[PDB]
């Protein structure tokens, strides 16, 4: 996963998963890579893309 | 009988009686509140970029 450029199209401070983050990332191989919340204040709804 | 309100209508009104109604009274600010449905509100994940 190289050149993962993330733009936050959706950001509400709300109770649900109010973060909508579109990361254009270049995959070296086709597969499910884990998504890790680097921010403790965020919660990634999905796990592997 | 003289000129009536149909001729002498100041303010750009359109006076028409029986019932007495000034259609096209060109004056004021018209407060209109549109409570619209939520279904039009398609966010950036839904929208074209």
């Amino acid at each position: 996963l190289t050149d993962m450029s993330c733009e936050v199209p959706a950001c509400t401070h709300s109770s649900d998963f109010g973060g909508v983050a579109i990361i254009k990332y270049a995959a070296s191989k086709k597969g499910k890579c884990a998504v890790h919340s680097m921010t403790n204040a965020v919660t990634i709804r999905e796990a592997e893309i | 009988r003289g000129a009536s309100l149909q001729h002498t209508a100041p303010f750009g009104c359109q006076i028409a009686t029986n019932p007495v109604r000034a259609m096209n009274c060109a004056v004021g600010n018209m407060p209109i509140s549109i409570d619209i449905p939520d279904a039009a509100f398609t966010r950036v994940v839904d929208a074209p970029s």
